[PDB]
């Protein structure tokens, strides 16, 4: 059930603050999101296709 | 635009049991998943129903009573006062649970497990006597109140329920002082017929005694018993 | 009703099974576990050391009224090192330690009520803490709360003239003014790395070395509290309140002494 | 997984790449930057001069517990001119200045925690300030806040018998009564003319003359605070809280000393 | 019409981490546009993934280990304890980040960059041993746990991920005291085959060692480490 609290008013602090956050873990693991934000260093020119090419060795 | 307030006289008090919450200082903290967990209960009533052992022969307590090969109508095998304070119940979960509340209501269940030989035979008279005229002094007087006859045979135990008979809707859990000739009556156990046996068999047997709450049983108003030390 | 208790389970009845009776049920909600522990109870008296408000913290106790406290309902302290940081114990220490001594009042710090009645093996909850100064005059109190398993040696003063408790980004609370109500209240989250906490005993060691000492599971508390303040002569009581309690696996409670007296008890 | 770190970028994995495993992700939000700095930490202890409430302000310090403070997490003070208006510094001064001296507690004023951990080159934020008197008795405090780059010499008393701090239309805050809680709180906006602030170092001079002194970019703070009050004997702590923090360009943090001891550390 | 209020016992307290704001004193202040700005991040996890250098041979730390022309199964090239407290990791961003939190969870990534000659050849055995039976003492024992064989060739580095193997959902970041024979196990590096080379080439090479968080890695509950001075 619930405890000993019987106030009519909506809790002034939201729940994620008033209480701990119950989480549940699934047995088989979970995939991290793909990206944690948009910060990134980028590697360009990695590959090919296009230059002063095919004078270039085989 | 600042809002006007009237400060109540009780400004600044702290109430140990306030129906409200306080200031959170470390929000957004996720917990460690505990979802694999089992065995949880949510109401004490959920487990108050499990029988635990009544202590006989206090303070040299044993979890049983002994039936003999003689039926003296004048001699009870046991006499329990129906009080959640009986020194008899002092260590049952019922009593340990109950001591944290002010009042109770409902059925009490006394369970007897016969532990003698399969070859033994016998009959017991278990009675509940409401208060008013004192405790019964012979099986003949007990037999005048609520009672059951327990016959020994294939089935090992007997569950006796003492009916809640009371003027008030609830009864106080604990005693202030000691409760006289009062309390709420008595559970007395008597032999109707003696334990009988064949040659080659012991002439007395132990009967395990336990107590539990009935489906009826209720408790209300949480408090704290007088503090004690187990030693 | 005839029954067979050997099965490990016994059918529950009311007066209705064997006699001519009626069930007598009436609803109540005070027996729910959450409701039952959702009230404050004290764990002991504490003290602040002189001029802690402006210097390095150091373990110390006034009359076996220390300086810091571990947030846990279980026993802790060990009056023999009243001047050392407190520790969780596996037994409660009486008031005296020799025959002629007394059990109450206890010397260690614990939630005696919780100890006396906790019929469960494991539990989970949030902790509401109340600090109450034993004075109705001004009182200044600085508190540092450290989650379980984090640094608990708030010993280096880094800022000239500032308590070493008052350092960092670790939660610190402070009440001190002529118009306060002197008391402090707040609720801390559940920070043990453990899924659920041992309520009474934990049958295992601290290292895989099995440097044998069973009893307590590591990081199974709610953290440590450090105090600094201005009335080094006033003691304050610390109270715990279990917010949204959950318990698992019923188990036995503390033994109650046989009345080598009556056929009933009472009070005290 | 085979890789080529020379590219300056390395593919991230989980146990899943080379072995028979599963990812073990679980969400949390305490690692967001804004959340991390959105908590108060102290920068030092300050003092008020006698009878400043009714006279001309003048730089002064009690025990290297000055009179005014620059709102910045970086070092400032310079204990050698404890009687001069404080200034931002490019180094932190130990407690003593000779061998036999001690590093803690530091003499300069700074957010040591911010200093210890700020892995970014630039940041932007609003500043929440808390003034906490080290006393639980009445305390009167007058504060003048001047935006960065504005007049900071609140030296001329213009009104007979009124603090010179208490002059003009520049924000002034004052708490002083028998029923206050003694502490003061408020948040100031971001007033640097700069778009974003250097968090650690700024590789440039103050004038185009290149009268060479690199380190700090001009007007890169949140302003100056001046204090006047009634308890010239009570010191107070000043705390900073970064409101809606934003950081740009990761960079290295402060060096941590090699344990010329174990194969692990601890605390303190 | 003024509203009646009840003042709570905690009246007047200041909470360093209150989930709330205070009084604004200088409103309507527009800021200097900073919209040309680049390089911003918002979560530490965003950069905890970038590898930084592990210190070898402490306190005379070097960012690398040395492979030789001999494979002694009895001699590890390196042994790292898997603890975000290892003096080994003391200056990695992972460790510097982690020291501000109470617990971690997830994958740790040890990256090795071979820096020897192109003409050299060799094979390493990198293993992760969970706790319980102590650290392995020969490549033969390490080989019994989680491990990978790294072959030298065109591709310069090797990224070894130590799997999060733990009874609890999370692990404590820092050590209180020192962690024994514990900690969470060990990463050991061994030579399988010796570094081989042709005539005219050095007979040993440096292997750069770095550490980072895996995509799995999480940190929770911000605190402050014990204060220190880099000098």
């Amino acid at each position: 059930s619930e405890g000993n609290e019987g106030v009519i008013i909506n809790n002034f602090y939201s729940n994620q603050y008033q209480n701990s956050i119950d989480l549940s873990a699934n047995a088989t693991g979970s995939d991290p999101p793909k990206t944690y934000g948009q910060f990134s260093n980028l590697l360009s020119g990695a590959v090919n296709a296009f230059s002063n090419m095919l004078p270039l060795l085989a | 635009s600042p809002i006007p307030v009237t400060i109540r006289e009780h400004a600044g008090t702290w109430y140990s049991t306030l129906p409200d919450s306080t200031v959170p200082i470390y929000g957004k903290t996720p917990v460690a998943p505990a979802n694999y967990m089992v065995g949880e209960y949510k109401d004490f009533l959920e487990i108050a129903q499990i029988p635990t052992f009544i202590g006989n022969k206090v303070p040299n307590a044993v979890p049983y009573i002994e039936a003999s090969n003689t039926a003296v109508k004048t001699q009870p095998l046991a006499v329990y006062q129906v009080t959640l304070s009986c020194s008899c119940l002092a260590n049952t979960f019922l009593a340990a649970l109950s001591r944290n509340f002010a009042q109770y209501r409902g059925s009490l269940v006394y369970t007897f497990v016969f532990t003698g030989t399969a070859m033994m035979k016998g009959k017991f008279l278990i009675a509940y006597t409401p208060p008013g005229a004192g405790k019964p002094t012979s099986r003949d007087q007990a037999m005048q109140a609520t009672y059951a006859i327990w016959d020994l045979g294939l089935n090992s135990s007997y569950s006796f329920t003492v009916p809640f008979i009371s003027p008030t809707h609830f009864r106080m859990v604990g005693t202030d002082q000691a409760n006289i000739t009062n309390v709420d009556g008595w559970v007395t156990v008597w032999q109707l017929t003696p334990l009988t046996y064949p040659p080659g068999c012991p002439t007395s047997a132990k009967i395990l005694t336990m107590v539990s709450a009935g489906k009826d049983f209720s408790l209300k108003m949480p408090i704290s018993p007088a503090p004690w030390s187990p030693q | 009703g005839v029954e067979n208790a050997e099965k490990g389970v016994t059918e529950n009845t009311d007066a209705t099974a064997d006699f001519v009776a009626q069930p007598v049920y009436l609803p109540e909600n005070q027996t729910k576990v959450a409701f039952f522990y959702d009230r404050s109870s004290p764990i002991g008296a504490f003290a602040v050391k002189s001029g802690s408000l402006e210097s390095g913290f150091a373990p110390f106790s006034n009359k076996a009224c220390p300086n810091s406290v571990i947030l846990t309902p279980g026993p802790q302290f060990d009056p023999a090192y009243d001047q050392l940081r407190p520790q969780r114990l596996t037994e409660i220490w009486g008031n005296g330690n020799e025959e002629t001594s007394e059990v109450f009042p206890l010397k260690t710090k614990q939630d005696y009520s919780f100890c006396l009645f906790s019929p469960f093996v494991y539990y989970k909850c949030d902790l509401e803490v109340t600090l109450s100064p034993h004075t109705s005059g001004a009182h200044g109190l600085l508190v540092r709360w450290c989650p379980t398993g984090t640094p608990t040696k708030p010993t280096t003063q880094v800022l000239h003239e500032v308590s070493s408790l008052s350092e960092g980004r670790t939660p610190q609370v402070y009440s001190a003014g002529p118009g306060t109500s002197n008391q402090i209240s707040f609720v801390v989250p559940y920070n043990s790395p453990l899924s659920v906490l041992p309520a009474v005993w934990y049958n295992g060691h601290k290292r895989f070395d099995n440097t044998g000492d069973l009893g307590i599971a590591p990081n199974s508390d709610f953290g440590t509290l450090f105090f600094a303040g201005t009335k080094p002569d006033i003691k304050f009581t610390v109270y715990l309140r279990y917010k949204n309690m959950r318990v698992f696996c019923p188990r036995p409670t503390v033994f109650f002494p046989w009345p080598t007296s009556g056929d009933k008890i009472d009070m005290t």
